[PDB]
Order: C-alpha cells, then structure tokens, then sequence
C-alpha cells in the first residue's frame, strides 16, 4: 500500500 | 536533412544546419526523437515556413553583413498579429536571432510613444484608478530615473 | 625536462573521470591518486546514512558540492517502518555547516529533518545553496521552509516531493515570489499545502526566466491560468486540480498551456477535459496519469495521440487494451510504471487488468524499453519469456501479482524467470512478488543463477522451502540490496545465505520462521555487520547493513538491536 | 605568419589562425613579442611539430565532423611519454580542444579497469598498507557512492 | 664560431674561445646542441651582449694585466639592477672570472658601510621591531665577534 | 582454506597443480599471504594472515602469488 496512491485512493472517493 | 512537422500536419523538408539554429531542435537530436520527424505543434504551418526562411538566409552567412539588416527589415515588413506569433515561435524554438528582430519591431513602435499613443496603437484599456497614475506618475517624474 | 610520467598529468586528467564507479577504482591505485581524488570529488551518494558517520564523509572528501542521503528502508514507503526509526538528518547538517564549506546542492531522501536542522542549512550555505530536495522527508514546518528560501537567496532547484511537515503559513512561496529571480525548478507535487497563493506562483513565473519545472499540489487549474502565460519555458508541470462542474460544460477548454510542455499530468482529468491535450499531444514524450480519472476506454484514445511518447506511468486502469495500443503507436517507449489502482469494488472498470495479454503486446511493441514496473493481474510463463526475448537493454524489471484473482492461469513461473533472465542481462533491479504457489526452490535457484549484474533485488512470495533460499544464495556475484518479505525460510537460513552472498551489503525482511530464542540469526554475526529488529507489534523485520561507525545511538524503543548472548 | 621558437632553438614557420588556436600564443600579440618570434622554451620541438599538426587540421574545419574523429583516433595512437607531454603542452599553449582531448584519451585509458589493471598500464607501485587499502575498500563498497 | 640564442629571440655570432669561458656552454658542446644554437632564454638579450664583451675582452688576455682592472672598473659603471642582472648571467653561464668578480664587486659596496648606508644604498625597508634590532646589536657588541 | 573457522597458516607440499596458477587464487582474501616454492621437490604453497604485506625479502626461489598476472 505505497503512501502516494494511498493518499489518492480516498481523494478519489 | 530533418523533418519538421508543423502543428497541423504539415512536413517539412530542411536542412542540417538550417534546423539548428533552433537550440530546441538540437537538443532534440541528443534523445533524437528525429525517428519520425520533430513534433512541434505549437508553431502554425504558415508561421514555422516564415521562421525557416528566416534561418535560411542567415545561415548563407557562410559566404560572409550589409545586406542583411536590409533583408531583416524587408523581412519584418509583416502585421502585427504576425510579428507576435513569430515571437512566441522564435521562443519555442530557441533561435536567439530571431526574436531580436521581431521583439526590436516591436519596441520601435513603443519608442517616443506618450501612454496614450501606446494604448491607442495596440488598444489597451487605461485600466488604473486615479490614484494609482499619480502615484506612478509622481514616482516617475520626481523621484525615479 | 625528464620523461613525464602519469603522475605529471594525473591532478589534470582525474577531473575528466567522470563515472563513480571509475572514481572508485582510481581512489585505489595508490596513495596519490587516493588523495588527488579525494580532494576533487564532487558528488557523494550514501544508500544509508548509517553506513559511515560524518566525520567520515568529510575527511574523506572535504570538497564536496553536491551530497545525497537516505536514511529509512524503502519499505518506510509502504507505512511498514515506524515513524520514529531514524533517518535524523541532524548530524549531517551540523557537519556541513563545519567542514563541507563548498556544498552547493542537498538532497535527503526519507530522512527526519527538523526546523532547526533547516535553518542552521541555510545560515551555513546560504547564497552558495543552489539546490535543496527534501524527498519524502518528514518532520518540519513552513517556518524551516522559509529559513532556507529567505537565507539561500539564488536556489536553482528546490524541492519538497511526497514529504510531510506541518503547514502553518504561505510565506515561504510569497517570500520567492517577491525576491526570487534563479529559480529552474519548484517541486512540491505530492504535497497537501492548503495555504499557499497562486498568484505567489504566477508571479514566480514572471520574475524566473530559467524555469523549467514546476509540480503542484491541489490548486485550481483555472487558477492557474495566469501562471501559465507567464512560465514561457516551462517543459514539466504535474499537479493542480482539475474539478469539473456540470454547470460549465466547457470549464476549460481555454488553457494556454506553455509552448514546450512536453512532460505532464494533470490531476484528477477526466474524459472531459482530456482534450486540452490533443492540440500538442505529438510533442509530450513523458505523461503521468497516475492520479487521472480517466477509464480504460480514454486511455487508448490519448495514448494513440502521443507516438513521442517515451515515460508513462498510469494505473492498471490503463487495461490489457491500453497495452496493445501502447504497443504500436509508441515505439521509443522507454520506461513504463502501471501502479495498483482502486482494488476494493471491481478493478475501477471490466478492462482494468492487466494480464499476459498485455504484457506479450508490451514486449513485441516497446522494444526499447529500459524501466518496467507492473502491478499485473494475471501471468503466464509465456509472457515473462517474451519479455526476456524481445525488450534486450531492460535495466529494472518489477512484476508484482496482484491478490484478488482466485484462479492464475499457470502458476509455477520457474521457466518464465529463467528466459527472461537470460534476455535481459542488462538488468541491475529486479523485484519478483508473488502468492505462495508461484515459485518453486527449483526457479528460486534460477533467479540466483541468471542474475550476474542484478544489485538490488526485491524478492515476493518465492520458493517453497530453506532449500531454495540456500541454493538462490550460491549465485547473485553482485546482489547489494536484497528486500524479501512473505517468504517461509527459517533463521538459520537467512542467515547462512547471508554468507554466502559475496556482495550483500543490506538485507531487509519481514515474515520469516521466527524463534524467541533470538540466538539463530547470530550465525550471520561479522564484524561490522549491523543486525536490527523490528518486533512484531506486523510480523517482525530484520534490517542488517555494513558500517564503518558501529550501532546507532539513536533508536527508538520500537527497535531491538541484536548483539551476542543476552 | 608568425614564428615560434622551440625549446631547442627550432623557428617554425606556421600560419596566423593555427597559431591563434593557443591563447597563450593570441594573449602575446597584443604586447606582441612576436618581433623576435614568440619564444616558448617549454615544448620539446619534437612536441611543438605535433601540437602545431593538430591545430593545422582543426583550422580546416572552415570546410565544414565525421572524418575529425578519425583523424584525432588515429593521431593519439602514440606513446604515453609522448601523451603526456601533449597534455602538458596543451596547457602550456591553451589548446582547449587538445587539453579536453588528450586529458580525455588518458582518462578513457583508466575507465573501465580495476585498480591493479590501472597501475599495470602505468607502471605504477601499489603504496597501500593494507590497513589503508581495506579502509578505502570498505569507504568505497559500504558507505560511499 | 657559435650562436646563442637571447631569451627574446635574438641570434649572436659569437668566437669559439668567447663563449667557451662560460661552463655552460662548454658543457653543451658535448651533446652539441649547438645544431641550433645554444638555446639560453634565461639571460636578457641587452645582459648577454653585455657578458660577451666582458669574454671577449678577457680572452685578449692572450697578448699578456694592469690595463684590465682598468676596464673592469670601467665596465662595472653601471647601475644597481644591471650589476644585479649580471651576477645572475654569470651564476646561469657559468663565468667564474665575472663570480669571483662580480660578487666581489657587490660585497665592496657593502664593506664600511654602516646598516643605515647599506639599505639606503639598495633600498631596502628596515624590518626588524625593535626589540630585534636591539637583541642583534646587543649579541654583535657585547658577545660574538 | 575458506571454510577452516581459525586457520591462519598453511604449508603443503605434493598437490594437483596447474601452470595457469589461477586456482590457488579462489582463497585471495585481504591480510592473506600466498607464496609459492615451485617445482625446483614438488611445489610448496606457504600461506598465512599479516598485517603487514607482502615481505620485501624473497629470494628468488620464492614466487609471491599476486592477482592477474
Ligand atoms: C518492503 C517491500 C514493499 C512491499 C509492497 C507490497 O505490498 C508489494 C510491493 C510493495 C513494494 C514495492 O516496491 N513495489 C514496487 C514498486 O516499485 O513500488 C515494486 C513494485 C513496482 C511494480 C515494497
């Protein structure tokens, strides 16, 4: 789970 | 010879030293995307055929000054909307001749001009508050240069 | 006049060996040649900061201009090492401010610097600071930003990736807005600031003729407007934020982008603004869709756009049928990065998998390709194979298999590895992350046997038992770094292939036959081998690394330093 | 035309713009010595002959690269005496292009080679402790770079 | 007959037995250099005339003593940097005639002058503290000598 | 060699040998020391751990093996 994407994944949501 | 191919579909058949004196072209024949001719699509068709004629003559300064800066004014002999593009163009490549010419058109029509000559001859809209002339004009006149 | 010799000549020449690989061999051909390059090396790279103190460093080359170092395991990445593990870039100031007087650039990369370790950076260096990355560091504020941008009065290049620190103010970019003028490159692309002005921006790119590169993080695209006029010779940006409403069906549609731009990402694009890139589609050779929302569908049909295209990273949305498309339109493609996307509810659309389909495509299409980093759905044997025959000069290779497919197609990858090691012999990096039936002790050997040039390998779910490991350990002539997590073997067999690996200088694992005991990783026990544990408050880490300065004195309670008998 | 005078009294008889291509040959016609011939007793007139057949062939590139890289591969096939003294006469002169270039062809020499290969194809004694050598070696291999 | 070579470029026809009385130019007609010359661009061209008439005259020491220190003195009626700049030829040359000379000749400048007189006579700044100054003429009045 | 825990000095006489030399040199550790008496009774291999180098007073019957010749 890499902190980049992780931090988009929910910004996305 | 390169390839150039214009933002509208349109090759250009060139040569070596002519595409060079674009620094934006050279350091494109490092990672030399020149495979498939190199994509600038930023410049007109008509635009980029006026900046290779530009090249052009300047590069047949092989043969060694006179004349040139009565081609150059000849060359330069074009409208306003046009000489902008050729500026904007001139700085997407990167041909530091070019914009000399272009950029001094531009600021002879600037030179002697009052601020209202100026904004008439390009129509620009005085948009300062009063006080903001004044200011402006009172540093200019009693403090600065 | 006598024969000249090498010597007359070799202060003059060193400065032309450029390689620090080559810089290394010279350094030991004798005692002067040692001191020649010592006196003129110029960069410095430290995979670990722990590795050496700064004394260290800087009686070993005291005319250091430019330094680069890292501190926390990359699995730090991945929120699996704790915040306060290390990294404490603090020391390493304070002997810059002493005794490395001619640096000129810093980049700390995973480190913890504070404010205070900021502002002594930027009273030591001050006008002589060209260039500052703070790479996914954390632990300071804007007031350390604004330390450095108020005391380094000519930084070039400044940067803040992915780091996190606390935001409590905007003065740090209104102050280079208002004195700044050499700027080339500003970088804080993954980056929440909440309190910072876009004009600040635009008028950065008024006043910095040399700018070339700018990454942002959440600001109005259209508030951006300005600030793209104004940065005439920009080729990068990434960032901002494109936020569609229906009100505005044409809310963009008007963006003058700067005519140069050629490597982008939008955030947050959509099928509905994609278009804005069509008018220069042909001239951008690097795209980064990696925070776009867009659907496997409009990724082909923008890929299609861009035959100059030569980096591209995207999530696996991009689908087997992105792919194909890659495969033909973009023929210099160089380096490829397909991240794991939304992976709860459906893989974002019924395309967005990537799978042996693609990856075959990949490999008769790209040829060229040097960097491949894929997060794949489904393998085959035959896809590695191709990899291996097709894409020769592939420098880093990283395949991943994602979890939520019940059924691989087929599973054990033994023969796969084995070809594609053998094709690509360029290869320095490698990572290989499976599920537990995906490689046999048997293809685990072959990894260490076709592996000559391999230097830091992350190894996933692979082989089946010790045997494995022990036989992978007799090959890897020049592994450095090794990463395994999720694998069986036992203790006493990490640690004996840790002997046997000639060139290991840094092993990382987590998940591993464990045992109270303690006392079976000791069998690795040299002198000037550092053994750390990370407890299993998930399961326990092992960090083993050389250095020349001994233990840390700086860990934290989360971290168990292993020495000889209790 | 002017002259240069050897290290072993040998006038040489050599043209304006080959002369030029050393700065310190140019910097020395402006409180120009050359009423007696430029006087440089530091180059060998064996060297001197050299240097000068390297500037002759680089001042004709008035015709206007392929053919240049051959002709510089094939005039280093030298001695190394005899490369250093090029270097150490290119700096004497300020040859830029012989200086970046012989510096280069040693420099090429040492690229790629291990430390005991570099000290073989320079004759060069290995004065290490072996306290020292280990301590580089683990510097090198653990810590830096 | 020999040339020698001045460092400016200036070629001096010169008789056998004349630039024997020089070492240095004796010792350098056995690897014979003199195929060009003797190339010696550390002695002034208007210093090295000067040292061949000294030779010259001396070497007429054929005919066979009182008319020589006659000339000698009469030849050392030059001024200081000159006298200087001969010491300095005589020590490159190797012209013991013009070292046991010379030398003698600048040490009689000295002999009976006081510390005053000597740095008056040679401009030399007085660089001593005084606590110096003071412990020297202490040692050389009270102690040693 | 490279498996003994303590060794630090070995002498053999009577080996399969090898002209080319290279064999020996898979146990070429730091601080290791390998001389060879060669065949002028059969070749000797004398190795042991110094912290000081290679001795600078072999005879000439004494053959210091050294990397790559
Ligand atoms: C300690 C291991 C972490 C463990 C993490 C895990 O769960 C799987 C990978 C991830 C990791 C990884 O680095 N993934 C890649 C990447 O470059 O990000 C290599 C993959 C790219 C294609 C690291």
């Amino acid at each position: 789970r890499r902190a980049s994407l992780h931090r988009f994944l929910e910004k996305r949501k | 010879k390169i390839v150039l191919k214009s933002s509208d579909g349109e090759s250009f058949e060139v040569e070596e030293a002519v595409a060079l004196e674009s620094q934006t072209i050279a350091h494109m024949v490092e990672d030399d995307c020149v495979d498939n001719g190199v994509p600038l699509p930023n410049v007109t068709s008509k635009i980029l055929a006026k900046v290779i004629e530009y090249c052009k003559r300047h590069v047949e300064a092989a043969a060694s000054d006179d004349d040139l800066k009565a081609w150059d004014a000849d060359f330069m002999k074009i409208d306003q909307a046009t000489l902008f593009e050729l500026i904007l163009a001139a700085n997407y490549l990167n041909i530091k001749n070019l914009l000399d010419l272009t950029c001094q058109t531009v600021a002879d029509m600037i030179k002697g001009k009052t601020p209202e000559e100026i904004r008439t001859t390009f129509n620009i809209k005085n948009d300062f508050t009063p006080e903001e002339e004044e200011e402006v004009r009172r540093e200019n006149q009693w403090a600065f240069e | 006049s006598c024969v000249a010799t090498v010597d007359d000549v070799i202060e003059q020449v060193m400065t032309y060996i450029t390689d620090p690989k080559d810089r290394d061999s010279a350094s030991l051909v004798c005692r002067r040649w040692f001191k020649i390059d010592s006196e003129t090396r110029e960069h410095v790279t430290m995979a670990l900061c722990y590795t050496a103190t700064p004394d260290r460093l800087s009686r070993r080359f005291p005319n250091l201009r430019s330094l680069k170092l890292k501190g926390k395991p990359r699995a730090a990445m991945f929120n699996l090492i704790p915040e306060n593990w290390g990294g404490y870039v603090t020391p390493w100031v304070t002997e810059i401010s002493n005794n490395l007087r001619q640096l000129k650039s810093v980049h700390f990369r995973r480190m913890i610097v504070s404010d205070l370790d900021l502002d002594r950076l930027a009273k030591a260096r001050a006008d002589d600071l060209e260039t500052l990355k703070l790479d996914k560091c954390s632990g300071f504020t804007t007031d350390g930003l604004l330390s450095i941008v108020t005391h380094c009065r000519k930084i070039k290049t400044l940067l803040m990736e992915e780091s996190s620190f606390s935001e409590k103010d905007g003065k740090w970019l209104h102050e280079l807005a208002q004195h700044n003028t050499s700027l080339e490159v500003l970088n804080f692309y993954m980056t929440e600031f909440a309190k910072i002005s876009p004009k600040d921006l635009e008028t950065i790119a008024r006043n910095c003729r040399s700018l070339v590169s700018v990454k942002v993080g959440d600001f109005e695209i259209l508030e951006l407007v300005g600030f793209f006029k104004a940065a005439a010779n920009l080729e990068e940006f990434c960032g901002g934020s494109l936020n569609e409403d229906i009100g505005m069906p044409e809310k963009y549609m008007n963006l003058v982008f700067p005519r140069k731009l050629c490597r982008l990402g939008l955030s947050y694009m959509g099928p509905n603004e994609m278009p804005i890139l069509f008018p220069f589609a042909a001239q951008i050779r690097k795209l980064d869709l990696l925070y776009a929302l867009l659907e496997t569908e409009d990724h082909c049909t923008l890929i299609q756009k861009c035959p100059n295209l030569e980096v591209l990273e995207t999530r696996n949305v991009i689908g087997d049928r992105g792919l194909e498309v890659l495969a033909q339109y973009c023929k210099q493609l160089k380096r490829l990065r397909i991240e794991r996307g939304a992976d709860e509810q459906g893989m974002e659309d019924e395309e967005g998998l990537v799978s042996q389909r693609g990856l075959i495509a990949l490999a008769q299409g790209c040829q060229e390709l040097e960097y491949m980093a894929v997060y794949v759905s489904d393998i085959t044997n035959e896809s590695l194979e191709s990899i291996g025959t097709y894409l020769k000069n592939l420098c880093d290779f990283r395949l991943v298999l994602l979890d939520r497919e019940e059924r691989i197609t087929d599973l054990p990858l033994d023969n796969g590895v084995r070809s594609l090691l053998i094709g690509c012999k360029k290869l320095r990096r490698f990572a290989f992350y499976l599920r537990q039936g995906g490689l046999t002790d048997l293809g685990l050997s072959y990894i260490g046997q076709y592996s000559p040039n391999v230097r830091w390998m992350l190894l996933g779910y692979v082989g089946e038992s010790d045997e494995g490991l022990m036989e992978f350990s007799r090959g890897c002539p020049n592994l450095q770094k090794l990463e395994m997590r999720g694998c069986c073997f036992s203790e006493r067999a990490i640690a004996a292939a840790v002997t046997k690996l000639p060139s290991l200088r840094y092993l990382w694992v987590q998940g591993y036959r464990a045992s109270m005991t303690g006392q079976d990783l000791m069998q690795m026990a040299r002198p000037y081998w550092n053994i750390e544990l990370i407890p299993s408050r998930h399961p326990a880490h092992i960090l083993a690394y050389y250095s020349l300065a001994g233990q840390r004195t700086d860990c934290p309670t989360t971290v168990r330093v292993l020495k000889e008998p209790i």
